[PDB]
DNA sequence: TCAGGATGTATATATCTGACACGTGCCTGGAGACTAGGGAGTAATCCCCTTGGCGGTTAAAACGCGGGGGACAGCGCGTACGTGCGTTTAAGCGGTGCTAGAGCTGTCTACGACCAATTGAGCGGCCTCGGCACCGGGATTCTCGA
DNA sequence: TCGAGAATCCCGGTGCCGAGGCCGCTCAATTGGTCGTAGACAGCTCTAGCACCGCTTAAACGCACGTACGCGCTGTCCCCCGCGTTTTAACCGCCAAGGGGATTACTCCCTAGTCTCCAGGCACGTGTCAGATATATACATCCTGA
């Protein structure tokens, strides 16, 4: 049907190659591979993956072609950029001017791998007040430098300057941040004049709905920018499961793979190592308290606006996020024993903390913003387990400073708070272990985005992940919809996982086995309070099962209970 | 403070001493007494209640949940102060 | 340092010169929403409506400060006082 | 030529409120001009509300909203109460 | 059947029929509903009943059993809400509420 | 028959009485002429509106109804005269 | 010595007296001749009903009474018990009549 | 025959037909004459021509070839008669005429 | 949905008075609300004059008197002049 | 009175963009043509309310004349507000995710316009009679010089 | 703190013209029927409104300090009030002429209404320049000292 895109877009590949300046051959026609690193790279270990990926992107370079990196995480996009420029322009020596743009969450990091992992290529950053910039682009106003390392909004404010000069090869990170082409960032990147070579780095493709596949491949490529309105009906594959999966899923998705092979590149951690300790992913469940649970039927019965979604997420996390509720509960608002006795998250939290500090293993936790992190700070300060804090409104100084404060292995603090949106891209850690997520992924790409910050190349520990959810609430329905979406892109990105070298048999292997997984969760579609069950998560060996029995003579043995006037009064004040 | 915010001054206080100061500078006022601010906030609250009750009345009559620009224009013209440029 | 009263006059010419809106958006919008809560709960506001209330409110306060300035100057004083405001609102018939 | 007025009706209402009190002719004229005034006000506001919402029929709802616009506060509340009771009893029987 | 007046159905003393005619021929709208004259007549009855109530109270306070325009001036202006409604009105033979500013009194 | 100096027919004791009713305690000697000017302006307005109504009706007589429609026209409603 | 009242007492007694009654404070014939003179400049040979002249007298007297009320408010705001022309034209300037 | 617009007969740029429709459906009177839309449209043309004339003069004085609401504020308030007509109007983005009381200036 | 306005007409008159000067969209909206305002004023006064004199037809005379009531002074004189000339030329040809 | 500096304010050139001016397909409202009928114009008559005059009464206005209190100028004190600087802090702008209700359509039906028949509520003319204006006298109260 | 005394309230008596009830006499309000149609209700689309956070930076806030002006006090003088006397024009009551409002009878022609036909104007695009912004440079003005 559309194979006019097959032959016509192959001849169109000739159009990019010659006219602009098996898909495994005609698109890749200029060939090379080298398993030796560029001579500029210093202080690093050479694995197999960034070789094939290295000369793969170099194969995109020689042919004058763009690309996207579809890989999992931890494969060192930074390494491929460093070795990229240092190898390429170790040969040609042009070496600049070249632009790289990254999230502000990690900026001085990228400069830190621009420090130890290679010298001789300078960097222009942008941070802080306009004064330091005045020094920087006032000195370099004449345009002499190897590389500019900048961030998002500084091409929006500094687009009046840095877009005047000519550019060649730009590096933009986290394509999910790019997302829509209607956003001002996109249409203002056309105000940026032109840079011949391009690229996009991402830890995961776009939203499950995927109308913006347009926007993506428009900013990524000359291919489809002619006809904007085309593929919206051709997206019907994702939205008689055998026959509908066949026509829709099998037809349209076979077409998507047929077209999209020589662009995205994805691998795994088990492919490069197998040192990944487990699947390292679990979940848990929790209970509620009647005094809080009445807010479900009463406050859901209030039906003022937008609360029905906002009300339940808070009350299962904190009652105290509401000002009037926290005021009527206690006037004194001093640190109290009943702060952690109002919900079950703090009860089981007070259950795990003695075993957390006991085992000596640390924990990462993700949160909602504003009052949630504040109250969690109040609890971790209440039982006095020291913690770092991080979030969107903090400066870059203590952003990098706190990042360095983590890197000390002598650390006496185990847990600490980090923002899903702000800090999910904010760190790169080989030494972490345990992860916890309250928010339950309003987008799955954010939870899997910040999720991989635990398991990393050279992980000497064993990762365990926990999703803390309470029963009889809207949040486990949000988890329902969450892995519903994980299936929605499960026909897209989990279809995109077998595409690296354009294999053959593995796609139907993941169709039969993975299809048994989506059928398994078709069964899934339609307690742990005792010490042993909670011991099972963090044990990972019998040795930890034995050493956690020392915490059973207090939490259980112990030489009040969880649970009215606050319910009636709460109903009075919340009736506004 | 840092543990719990308690940073809320409500709203009508969100109209700032420099704001009212600027509104007086436009009117031709040279020097301002220190007590003008509370009275100005009171007057502003009065006028806003008077206009908003009418706009909400026109909104409820049409059986709509959205307060549009035409409702506010008909409330201002309703009270004798005509406004142009937003429709009418 | 400038003699007191010069900066005030330069501000008079400056703000009387331009059309700029003198009240910040978000605080005024939250005020409008608070005042509207007492009438009907869960209301939706269009941006042009809030802009309308800002136009009428700012113009009304500007005129009120004009007449108040006339009262203060009639009293042989260059400093407006609350009794000047409530006097102007008493003569206009608004109270 | 017969020129009608509200005189006898204001007289009846006066005899309901104060059976022992009479009214001068001039005060009756003031009451007449008052009733005509308020009548033209409510009818005018009803015409405006009917025109802005694009409807060709004046019903009790437009008169109600007009009363709520013209009469401040308790006059509006008690007025809407009495009127709603009157339409209620009217259509009920 | 014997015709019963619509004013007697709702219990109103005012001419619902006359109000209906004035709404029809008043060039207000093209069509007039069936509840408009009843509701409007009721509102007019409430207002008239209130102003005549205050007028009767003022007349009783002045030891006069016949209401005069002075009693309407006093009865209105002494009431806050009716003063807010009628603030733009000039009543003939009304007079002015007795008032003296406290600063003008001797001491 | 040209009429002149009839506004002087308004007497100093008259305006004095109006101020005595208005709450004025003591009157300056310069109030009078200004009050005559203001009254003359007001009468020019109301009378030009009323005479306009009378001209539109092709009538030679100015009815009290025309004056009431002129006052209500200006925003001051006068009850009792129709 | 002949008994004389302290200045300002007769003025207050007149305030209570005229604020007590409904009497019209302007004589008929002069006001009527004034109305006719003012009306001569618009259309010649006009007829006036008595109730019309009475209407202009009601509206005019009430308007001047209110004007002297607000003028009194201005004079008292100036810390003076004597109204001045600048108080009048001030009130007419604030009302928006000029 | 070829239909000629009534606006072109009287030499008016405004839609005499549209004004006639608005007079018919505006619930003003029961019947509308044949001279009302022409005369009224002409009056509106005079007023609009005047206010746009003053607005154009103010725009030319401010060295701007595009009329802005500020030029309407100045063009109106600087004229006496249009200020008397529009005295109750609040123009959006209008601003205020530059003014300082002579007593407030230093000496 | 087609929402008509006076925009193009104010544009034509502007090109008659000042051919070289353009107008912003916001100022065009202000002119539109102005024309609608004055229109509703003259039409309302014409309705009142037609009702008080007991006539069911609005003619050029009622619009003329309404213009003489609303527009002060020279605006009324020149307005009545231009309008009378327009009706003259209209019915003459 | 008059020169020098620092700040804000105006002017000249470059540049860069988002709102404005113009062309286009289309469709619904405006123009033309024809007809009926009822409202407005127009002649004729009736009467009542306006204008004009005159004469007698008298309350009210003009004119003057003391004098006491308030408007107004001057002067001095103290404190409250302008002004500038370092420090926070939310406003502004952007960007994501959801979905409630604005906005339009399509039926379909109760509801109001309209005309014929009928009659009783309200009104103009017409009678009482009593609540209130007016007055005359006495008791009471509030103002002013001892 | 108190009497002389002038103004005011109170009470009893008297005369009158408007309030209040009655009675024909309509003509508009009520009832009974139709007939077309505005909007009530259900359904569908999809736009803008809602919440929230990230991130930067112009504005607000707190504070130190000076001096400009608000306000209290005093003295001066002038001018407006309280009262007596004198004059005049309002007022009231009556009488008379008449013309302009008010109505009714007759007629005609201007506009509502409907049908037919088409182009003036409107949403949607396209290009494109007026001016808003930025940099550089010079003039107006205040504040200081001389
Ligand atoms: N050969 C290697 N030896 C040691 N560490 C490595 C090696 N390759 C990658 N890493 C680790 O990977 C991290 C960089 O990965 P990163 O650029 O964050 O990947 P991505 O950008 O795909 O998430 C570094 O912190 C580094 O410690
Ligand atoms: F290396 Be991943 F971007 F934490
Ligand atoms: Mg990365």
């Amino acid at each position: 049907l559309l194979d006019q895109t097959k032959d016509t877009r192959i001849t169109h590949l000739l159009r990019q190659t010659n006219a602009f300046l098996d898909y495994y051959n005609v698109a890749h026609r200029i060939k090379e591979d080298i398993k030796k690193q560029p001579s500029i790279l210093v202080g690093g270990t050479l694995k197999d993956y960034q070789i094939k990926g290295l000369q793969w992107m170099v194969s995109l370079f020689n042919n004058h072609l763009n690309g996207i990196l579809a890989d999992e995480m931890g494969l060192g996009k930074t390494i491929q950029t460093i070795s990229l420029l240092t190898y390429l322009y170790e040969m040609k020596n042009i070496r600049g001017p070249y632009l790289v743009i990254v999230p502000l969450s990690t900026l001085s990091n990228w400069s830190s791998e621009f420090a130890k992992w290679a010298p001789t290529l300078r960097t222009i950053s942008f941070k802080g007040s306009p004064n330091e910039r005045k020094a920087k682009q006032a000195k370099i106003r004449a345009g002499e430098f190897d590389v500019v390392l900048t961030t998002f909004e500084y091409i929006i404010k500094e687009r009046a300057l840095l877009s005047k000069v000519k550019w060649v090869h730009m590096i933009i990170d986290e394509g999910h941040r790019m997302k829509n082409a209607q956003s001002k960032l996109s249409l203002t990147l056309n105000t940026h004049y032109h840079a011949d070579y391009r690229l996009i780095l991402t830890g995961t493709p776009l939203q499950n709905n995927l109308p913006e596949l347009w926007a993506l491949l428009n900013f990524v490529l000359p291919k489809i920018f002619n006809s904007v309105k085309s593929f919206d009906e051709w997206f019907n594959t994702p939205f008689d499961k055998i026959e509908l999966s066949e026509e829709e899923t099998l037809l349209v998705i076979r077409r998507l793979h047929k077209v999209l092979r020589p662009f995205l590149l994805r691998r795994l951690k088990k492919d490069v190592e197998k040192e990944l300790p487990d699947k390292v992913e679990k979940v848990v469940k929790c209970k509620m308290s009647a005094l809080q649970q009445i807010m479900y039927q009463q406050m859901l019965k209030y039906r003022g606006f937008n609360n029905q979604i906002m009300q339940l997420k808070k009350i299962c996390n904190h009652p105290f996020v509401f000002e009037e509720v926290e005021d009527q509960i206690n006037p004194t608002r001093e640190t109290n024993d009943d702060i952690w006795r109002v919900a079950g998250k703090f009860e089981l939290l007070d259950r795990i903390l003695p075993k957390l500090k006991a085992t000596g293993h640390r924990v990462l936790i993700f949160f909602q913003m504003t009052q949630i992190m504040d109250i969690m700070e109040d609890f971790l300060r209440y039982i006095n387990i020291k913690y770092l804090r991080l979030d969107g409104h903090t400066k870059s100084d203590e952003r990098s400073e706190l990042l360095r404060l983590f890197n000390a292995p002598d650390s006496e603090y185990l847990c600490f708070i980090l923002s899903t949106r702000a800090g999910g891209l904010g760190l790169n850690l080989q030494t972490a272990d345990t992860v916890i997520i309250f928010d339950t992924d309003w987008n799955p790409h954010q939870d899997l985005q910040a999720q991989d910050r635990a398991h990393r190349i050279g992980q000497k520990n064993e990762v365990r992940i926990l999703r803390l959810i309470t029963t009889n609430s809207v949040e486990e329905v949000i988890l329902e919809r969450a892995y519903k979406k994980l299936d929605i892109d499960g026909k897209v990105i989990q279809a995109g996982k077998f595409d690296n070298k354009s294999t053959s048999e593995e796609q139907e292997a993941l169709l039969r086995s993975l299809l048994d997984a989506e059928e398994e969760r078709r069964k899934k579609r339609e307690e742990e309070l005792k010490d042993s069950e909670i011991n099972e998560i963090l044990a990972r060996n019998d040795e930890e099962m034995a050493v956690l029995t020392r915490m059973d003579e207090d939490r259980s043995k112990k030489e009040k209970s969880r649970l009215r006037e606050e319910s009636e009064s709460a109903a009075v004040y919340n009736g506004r | 403070a840092k543990r719990h915010r308690k940073v809320l001054r409500d709203n009508i206080q969100g109209i700032t001493k420099p704001a009212i100061r600027r509104l007086a500078r436009r009117g031709g006022v040279k020097r301002i007494s220190g007590l003008i601010y509370e009275e100005t906030r009171g007057v502003l609250k009065v006028f806003l209640e008077n206009v908003i009750r009418d706009a909400v009345t026109y909104t409820e009559h049409a059986k709509r949940k959205t307060v549009t620009a035409m409702d506010v224009v008909y409330a201002l013209k309703r009270q004798g102060r005509t406004l142009y440029g937003f429709g009418g | 340092r400038y003699r007191p009263g010069t900066v005030a006059l330069r501000e008079i010419r400056r703000y009387q010169k331009s059309t700029e809106l003198l009240i910040r958006k978000l605080p005024f919008q939250r005020l409008v929403r608070e005042i509207a809560q007492d009438f009907k709960t869960d209301l939706r506001f269009q941006s042009s409506a809030v802009m309308a209330l800002q136009e009428a409110s700012e113009a009304y306060l500007v005129a009120l400060f004009e007449d108040t300035n006339l009262c203060a100057i009639h009293a042989k004083r260059v400093t407006i006082m609350p009794k000047d405001i409530q006097l102007a609102r008493r003569i206009r018939g608004e109270r | 030529t017969r020129k009608e007025s509200y005189a006898i009706y204001v007289y009846k209402v006066l005899k309901q409120v104060h059976p022992d009190t009479g009214i001068s002719s001039k005060a009756m004229s003031i009451m007449n001009s008052f009733v005509n005034d308020v009548f033209e006000r409510i009818a005018g506001e009803a015409s405006r509300l009917a025109h802005y919402n694009k409807r060709s029929t004046i019903t009790s709802r437009e008169i109600q909203t007009a009363v709520r616009l013209l009469l401040p506060g308790e006059l509006a509340k008690h007025a809407v109460s009495e009127g709603t009771k009157a339409v209620t009893k009217y259509t009920s029987a | 059947a014997k015709a019963k007046t619509r004013s007697s159905r709702a219990g109103l003393q005012f001419p619902v029929g006359r109000v209906h005619r004035l709404l029809r021929k008043g060039n207000y709208a093209e069509r007039v509903g069936a509840g408009a004259p009843v509701y409007l007549a009721a509102v007019l009855e409430y207002l008239t009943a209130e102003i005549l109530e205050l007028a009767g109270n003022a007349a009783r306070d002045n030891k006069k059993t016949r209401i005069i325009p002075r009693h309407l001036q006093l009865a209105v202006r002494n009431d806050e809400e009716l003063n807010k409604l009628l603030g733009r009105v000039t009543i003939a033979q009304g007079g002015v509420l007795p008032n003296i500013q406290s600063v003008l009194l001797p001491k």
